[PDB]
């Protein structure tokens, strides 16, 4: 198995972009493994 | 080697993720290749630096990208899909709130194959990468480095 990589464009702001989602505030931890779960 | 993004294939092909090349560094997400080689036409690029807990990892060179969300302002998630031209996705990030501080958070879900994909700032940085998160529907954070 070998893994390859493709250009697939400039990095730019796009003044015409879709405009979506939500901007939920949620505690979380962390864990050593880099999981995020829920905190309460 | 050109600054830009990058999907990441593997092989049938499948794109399992996404990264980002600027100044001669690859920067991409830990699960995304967990510390594979990678091929770029016939050169190859090696893991220089890794971190399980932060979930990135940087090919040919350290961590370059550096910017950080403002906490106001709107963002733009650079999103490249398998089988879609890279397209642009704008947003309020939320908030993960931890023990150790506020990070920005982008309350977006596209598929697997888009992990790595690279939030921007209104100038056009890199604020983080898209693709490790907690579901409450699928968040992000927007995960950033250190240079």
């Amino acid at each position: 198995v070998d893994m390859y990589i493709e250009r697939a464009g400039d990095i730019t702001w796009e003044k015409d972009a879709e405009v979506t989602g939500n901007s939920p505030r949620l505690d979380v931890a962390l864990d050593e493994s880099g999981d995020f779960s829920l905190v309460e | 080697t050109t600054d830009g993004v990058y999907r990441v294939m593997t092989r049938g092909s499948t794109q399992v993720g996404v990264g980002v090349m600027q100044e001669g560094v690859f920067h991409t997400m830990w699960h995304v290749t967990k510390g594979a080689a990678l091929r770029s036409g016939e050169g190859r690029l090696d893991p220089y630096w890794g971190d399980v807990k932060q979930d990135l990892v940087s090919y040919c060179g350290p961590w370059k990208l550096d910017a950080a969300w403002d906490g106001l302002s709107e963002v733009q998630l650079l999103a490249v899909p398998p089988g879609e031209r890279a397209k642009n996705i704008q947003t309020l990030p939320g908030i993960f709130k931890t023990k150790d501080g506020d990070i920005g958070a982008v309350a977006l879900d596209y598929p697997a194959g888009t992990s790595g994909s690279p939030i921007l700032d209104k100038s056009g940085r890199v604020i983080g990468l898209y693709g490790n998160g907690v579901v409450i529907s699928y968040v992000s954070a927007i995960t950033q480095g250190k240079r």
